[PDB]
């Protein structure tokens, strides 16, 4: 009984190996093609947005905001009592250089693009359901649960920031 | 007397189909790894230095 | 209706089922395309993704891809402020658009090399025997200057300038740049470029070949056991009386 | 038998489920929605195949493509608007179908009710993907918000949403995928519908009275083929009335604007057939709680067979359940209203109560009412 | 083939032609709407 | 596997029917229809009447209230 | 019965055509092509749906799109080269299928034979449109010259070629049509397959001996499930051997060149499956004569039932047909060769005698041979 | 009896007229477009090319 | 009450489920689950 069963048993393992591999290939394709490399973590801007006017860039199908802040905006963001924020963060925990705030321009409620310089905090206002964000990208009012997302970024020489 | 290797294997793992299946799951796992390892090795041997794996040195970290 | 000469099964590292691509060749070849060939032929589906394929680092190819965007850059694509940096950009189109391209080469239209080894019937053999094949027009033959005579073109005449000639370029290492030696490397970069999946496929094929063979052997044995009873059985007719 | 065409070919016998089959006599007009449901699938299909004869599935073109289908192509305008309006019908019809088996105890046919449920949720996915094909503002943002709603799952979610999209946003990748799945789901659905009919042919159709009609059975051919044809007549009437006099009316979305990924209609919402679910989703503060609750709205359906408490599979002879039944439909109507409403106090507070009233009606009220009624009859 | 042919069968064929004949007319009518011959329209 | 000869057992029931060509599609349709349609509707309306009334009332309240909050805010604070 | 899973669900009983069915004992390896036939239909489909998950159906992009599937998309390369190669297999398998039917007289099952035939031709359409999706030089031209070959019809033709194309040439309009019909044919074909299976289930599988086996019947589950799995194993083998080691080998066409409507590969020809069809058209001077004879190539299948002359449905015992059966097959190979041949004297004259040989073998030789053998056996 | 048959016949005619139009509409969209068919039959060009070549 | 009737299955049932769950993951080879062994 053992010998006959073993051949079938050995055979079963072989189908599973290939089967697992074969199944993975079809699944893999939907998940990754050019994907993130083609559209993920790549950006470069600075010249387009200036004088306190936020600039939006297409990065991975989503708006990437690079906003040049004024000292007044920086000061106002400094004077916020984090302890009373729904998603408590100090402005300095969200930026590397105060005059520059870089954010994923996607409302954390349901994905719309917040409008810069609108709302009750001079930051952003999301028109879809009324979420108000401050100039730090922090959610101050409305249904959004989180502050706008801060991506990974670095500043190279020759005035440039690399996001991703 | 002792049970042939098969008989041993049989009574421990193939009587119950639960065990049997468990085996096969396990086996499928173990097997995939060895196969690959061995079968990849074999294939890289046949193309020594022909493949980037061999050739990364040249322009890597100085 | 002119006889067409056909390509040798030129000795390639990869001719064989398990044989794989020789990246150094790729590498070399690349440059050949980039210096010898980027001028009139394009490679649209090829990005600046040699990295691992061509052993050029990410920093290596980034840099290599940066200068190509600095000189030919996205100003030819339509990116006004574009300069060095980007890696998603595809090899730079010799000319704005096809029609131009024919003008530069007088009516002819430089075929996109992306798929040429695969694209031209006869594979990298033909491509190598074309470039390396250039002989003297045949007694009693006439040739318009553009119509250079080539021993391997369908119509027995091609609009191709000195494809490759000795010492056309120079490689980093020091590979002796012979007309042919360079062709051997140029083809290879084309073959790798033409069938990126194929290079991966050969390695996979070896794995597939062993698994299939092992699976087939067990199945024949497994199959035999299930069907053994019918085969083993002998039925003897019994007389009614 | 000899020369009895029907049973001669084996294949032709299989078709005598239309002509010879035992059909209950008494039988509300409601039943005509099964047949109509299948007319809708066939309509959608022919339309789709002609639309997908002149559509393209790319960011750049899609919009244009649809726009070209409605302008330069001959009779593509009606084909497209017939298409769009059709799907409304397809849903209007589906929700009559479910109401009739919620009322009359048709769901007693467990097997058949679980295929229905599969059917309903397959048709839901197709309608979700087909609306984005055009690639208009509404479509674009709707598929972002819904898909991303999936990213509420804690461990996987996030990775998974990105697999489905085939990237970090909704660019080409995602739009071609929808085109492919939209085209192949209705063909898979057709086999399920026939598997549905299969099971249902083993026990025949229930009635108003809720009692077996084996004592009074009619040939489908003589009677029901005319009724069905007549029901088509009206069905098409509504389709064409819609598609010819008020093309857009029932297609709430006015967004004939090419999608701009920074731009947003502050009023983002699925079409009418999805509103219920939408409203139920917003009632929950927490994202994940909403998604589960969203699922349960729809998936809740398979539980009704277990929930049945009464001894009369027919609601027909039971007052109290008739009263809650209707409320739930009107609660349902209430919830659809919230779907097109600003998400502000007034609507919030309403929706929330509606959402609890829906689950109550299904999960607790009716069940009890079933018992009571049984005890009043002394059963 | 040979079996089908018969001396007896003729009445059925005659009957078939009328039904067949009537059927044939319908196609011309059916085809004509789709065909839209200017001459057909002229008729 | 047969659906017509196997449904159920029925004894002692006589049924009388008439051919389509001998009768009218509608016999006294206006007279018969008004009564039955009217009688059936009243019962149906009552059972389903409760669901309809609540929806109408809530919709009116919601539209008004949502609009009302949006409508005035400046007057309240000064 | 109680808790006999199989007949409990009615649905699951319908699946006992695989497990419990009477299957003849004796049975060449040839019959595994039925099953594999299905295998291929399912593989193309899974493959198709993923490719059509990243493909676009426009002039501009289509070439790019395929090119992008094979480059940037993860495991898109194998999926596509698996899909191309598959279709080869699919046909290689088809032509084993019909060979077997030709040789052992499985075609006696007239109703099954007629479905087969429809099957064959439906796939044939499929393959013709898919190859054009990628919109490359071979595809582009091949569609023109085939489609135009329809303009042979005298009265209509001309108008009709223009309707099929959606214009005067083969621009976008045609290209999206093929995308849509390619997509929907295979689904329709699956219905057919099952219908085909249905009819065949009513008389079971013929044998090499040619006699009923009812006196020898075997479990399909025990025996024929392993055979079929084994069959797969070899089938896949061939499909990966092709796809992994020689991706392009069997795909004669090297035209990876974006289609330029003024340009032409003087050597225009259909693929291996359609190679025979192209050759048939060539032997006749006249256009129309060639289209009729092309149709008759394929359409001549449904005659063979009526042509059958012998008393032994099994060719197995009749030498002479075994010889002319093989020759037809080798004549068929000969014709396939012509397909990739310059249309010049050498090939012309050959093809013409091969096209007469094929129709003789099928129309006249075999049928006579049948008789003869019957008379030598004294039958 | 004749009246009954006539009533049935009348219904069919109404359906057929609608059916012809509906069927025709489906067929018409597939056959041609005024996109394509705008460019058809409309072509001119001259005097821009050599007194010698072929464009 | 119910457990006693199914106690034999419970032990046997328990073994099959663990094997099945582990095997699918093992064939599946999800990285997070595996990391632990
Ligand atoms: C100076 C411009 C130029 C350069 C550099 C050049 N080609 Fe070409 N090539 C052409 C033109 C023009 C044609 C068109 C030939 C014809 O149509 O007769 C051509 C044709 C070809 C063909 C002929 C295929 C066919 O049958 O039409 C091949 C192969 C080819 N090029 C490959 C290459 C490769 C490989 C290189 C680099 C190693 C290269 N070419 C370099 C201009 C160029
Ligand atoms: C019953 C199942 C189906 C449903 C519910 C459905 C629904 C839809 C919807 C709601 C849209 C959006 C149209 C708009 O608002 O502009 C659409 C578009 C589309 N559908 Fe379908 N459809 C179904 C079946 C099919 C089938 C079978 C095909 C093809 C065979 C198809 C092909 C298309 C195409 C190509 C489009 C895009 C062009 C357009 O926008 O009309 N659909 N579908
Ligand atoms: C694609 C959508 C659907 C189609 C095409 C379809 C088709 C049909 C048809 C033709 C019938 C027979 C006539 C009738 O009773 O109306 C029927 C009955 C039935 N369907 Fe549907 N169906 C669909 C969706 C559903 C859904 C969404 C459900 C419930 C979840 C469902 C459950 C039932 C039940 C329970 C019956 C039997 C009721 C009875 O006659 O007593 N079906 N279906
Ligand atoms: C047996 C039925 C089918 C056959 C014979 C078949 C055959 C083909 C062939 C020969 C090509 C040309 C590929 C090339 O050489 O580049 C192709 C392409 C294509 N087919 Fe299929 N196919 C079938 C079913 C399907 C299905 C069901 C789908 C969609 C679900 C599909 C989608 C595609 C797509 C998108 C392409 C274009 C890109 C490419 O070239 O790969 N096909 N098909
Ligand atoms: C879509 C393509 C097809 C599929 C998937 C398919 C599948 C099958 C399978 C799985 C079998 C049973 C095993 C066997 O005898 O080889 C079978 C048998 C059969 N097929 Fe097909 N088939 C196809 C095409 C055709 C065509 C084109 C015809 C003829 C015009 C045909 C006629 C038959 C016949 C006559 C048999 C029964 C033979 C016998 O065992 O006596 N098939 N088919
Ligand atoms: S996206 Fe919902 S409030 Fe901004």
């Amino acid at each position: 009984k053992g010998f006959s069963y073993l051949v079938t048993a050995t055979t079963t393992v072989g189908v599973a190996y290939a089967a697992k591999n074969v199944v993975s290939q079809f699944v893999s394709s939907m998940s990754a093609s050019a994907d993130v490399l083609a559209m993920s973590k790549i950006e470069i801007k600075l010249s387009d947005i200036p004088e306190g006017k936020n600039m939006a860039f297409k990065w991975r199908g989503k708006p990437l905001f690079v906003r040049h802040r004024t000292k007044k905006e920086i000061d106002q963001e400094a004077a916020v009592e984090v302890s009373q924020l729904r998603d408590p963060q100090h402005d300095l925990e969200r930026v590397k250089k105060p005059e520059w705030v870089i954010l994923i321009g996607v409302c954390t409620h349901l994905g719309c693009v917040p409008i810069a310089n609108a709302g009750d905090f001079g930051g952003y206002y999301c028109p879809c359901h009324g979420s108000h964000y401050d100039a730090s990208g922090r959610i101050r009012k409305g249904p959004a649960p989180l502050n706008l997302e801060v991506p990974s970024y670095e500043f190279t020489s020759d005035d440039m920031v690399i996001v991703g | 007397v002792a049970p042939t290797l098969t008989a041993r294997l049989y009574s421990l793992l193939f009587r119950r189909t639960s065990t049997f299946a468990l085996t096969i799951v396990v086996g499928a796992l173990f097997f995939e790894r060895a196969f690959d390892q061995g079968a990849d090795a074999i294939y890289e041997h046949i193309n020594e230095g022909k493949l980037w794996k061999h050739i990364k040195h040249k322009y890597e970290n100085k | 209706s002119d006889l067409e000469l056909h390509p040798p099964s030129y000795p390639w590292s990869h001719r064989g089922l398990l044989s794989s691509l020789d990246h150094t060749s790729i590498r070399r070849g690349f440059q050949v395309y980039k210096q010898v060939c980027s001028s009139c032929h394009s490679m649209d589906y090829v990005a600046y993704r040699h990295l691992v394929g061509v052993c050029y680092t990410e920093d290596e190819a980034k840099a290599l891809a940066e200068e190509v965007e600095v000189q030919d850059g996205p100003n030819e694509d339509g990116e006004m402020f574009m300069r060095p940096g980007k890696l998603s950009d595809y090899f730079p189109k010799p000319y704005p658009n096809p029609e131009a391209a024919r003008a530069a080469n007088n009516g002819a239209l430089p075929p996109d090399l992306s798929y040429i080894v695969r694209a031209r019937h006869g594979g990298e053999d033909y491509v190598f025997s074309l470039l390396t094949g250039y002989c003297e027009p045949p007694t009693g033959v006439s040739l318009r200057e553009g119509l250079y005579f080539n021993p391997y073109f369908p119509g027995q005449a091609i609009g191709m300038a000195p494809p490759i000639y000795n010492e056309v370029l120079e490689f980093d290492d020091g590979t002796p740049a012979t007309m042919s030696q360079v062709a051997k490397d140029v083809c290879t970069f084309l073959r790798w470029a033409a069938e990126p999946e194929h290079d991966h496929r050969k390695r996979m094929g070896l794995k597939m070949l062993l698994m299939m063979g092992l699976l087939l052997p067990l199945v024949y044995a497994m199959k035999r056991h299930k069907w053994s009873v019918l085969k083993s059985r002998k039925l003897a007719y019994r007389p009614p009386k | 038998m000899t020369n009895i065409r029907k049973s001669h070919p084996l294949m032709k016998i299989v078709n005598n489920a239309f002509i010879d089959l035992p059909a209950p006599s008494n039988i509300s007009s409601w039943w005509n929605f099964g047949s109509l449901l299948g007319i809708c699938l066939i309509l959608q299909i022919l339309t789709g195949l002609f639309l997908a004869m002149h559509y393209t599935s790319d960011t750049t073109t899609a919009f244009s493509s649809v726009t070209h289908i409605c302008r330069d192509v001959n009779y593509g305008w009606i084909i497209r608007y017939m298409h769009a309006n059709g799907a409304s019908m397809f849903f209007i019809c589906l929700y009559m179908h479910v109401g009739r088996g919620l009322y009359y105890g048709s769901y007693t046919f467990l097997e058949t009710w679980n295929i229905g449920v599969i059917l309903l949720l397959t048709v839901m996915a197709t309608a979700f993907m087909g609306y984005v094909l055009p690639w208009g503002q509404m479509s674009f943002w709707g598929a972002t918000v819904i898909t991303n709603l999936l990213s509420a799952i804690p461990y996987i979610g996030t990775n998974l949403v990105e697999w489905i999209w085939g990237g970090f946003s909704v660019d080409k990748a995602t739009l071609t995928r929808f085109f492919a799945f939209h085209f192949i789901l209705p063909f898979i659905i057709m086999a399920i519908a026939m598997v549905h009919l299969l099971f249902l042919h083993e026990t025949g159709s229930n009635n108003p009275t809720g009692i077996s009609s084996d004592v009074d059975k009619i040939p489908f051919h003589p009677y029901y083929t005319i009724k069905d044809i007549l029901g088509a007549l009206l069905l098409i009437l509504a389709l064409m009335l819609l598609v010819l006099f008020a093309p857009d009316l029932l297609g709430d979305p006015d967004n004939y604007t090419p999608a701009n990924p920074l731009n947003t209609p502050p009023h983002i919402k699925p079409e009418w057939y999805f509103l219920f679910a939408y409203a139920i989703l917003r009632s929950i503060p927490n994202k994940l709680g909403g998604v589960l609750a969203l699922a349960f709205s729809i998936l809740i359906l398979a539980l009704i067979p277990l929930l049945h408490t009464s001894k009369q599979r027919s609601m027909m002879f039971r007052p109290l359940s008739q009263c809650l039944f209707w409320a739930l439909v009107a609660d349902l109507l209430t919830l659809t209203w919230i779907g097109g409403q600003p998400v502000e106090h007034p609507y919030i507070t309403i929706g929330q109560l509606a959402s609890v009233l829906y689950f109550l009606l299904i999960l607790v009220l009716m069940p009890t009412a079933g018992t009571i009624e049984n005890k009043l009859l002394k059963w | 083939l040979t079996r089908f042919l018969g001396p007896r069968y003729r009445q059925l064929a005659r009957n078939w032609v009328p039904t067949a004949s009537l059927w044939g007319a319908v196609g011309a009518v059916g085809l004509v709407w789709a065909t839209d011959w200017r001459l057909i329209l002229d008729w | 596997g047969r659906q017509f000869g196997h449904l159920t057992r029925v004894r002692h029931v006589i049924t009388y029917s008439l051919s389509p060509f001998e009768q009218r599609a509608f016999p006294h349709y206006f007279s018969k229809g008004i009564p039955n349609v009217l009688r059936r509707t009243r019962a149906c309306i009552l059972r389903v009447a409760p669901p309809f009334v609540a929806f109408y009332l809530v919709y009116t309240w919601g539209t008004q209230e949502f609009e009302k909050s949006k409508r005035k805010n400046p007057a309240a604070y000064e």
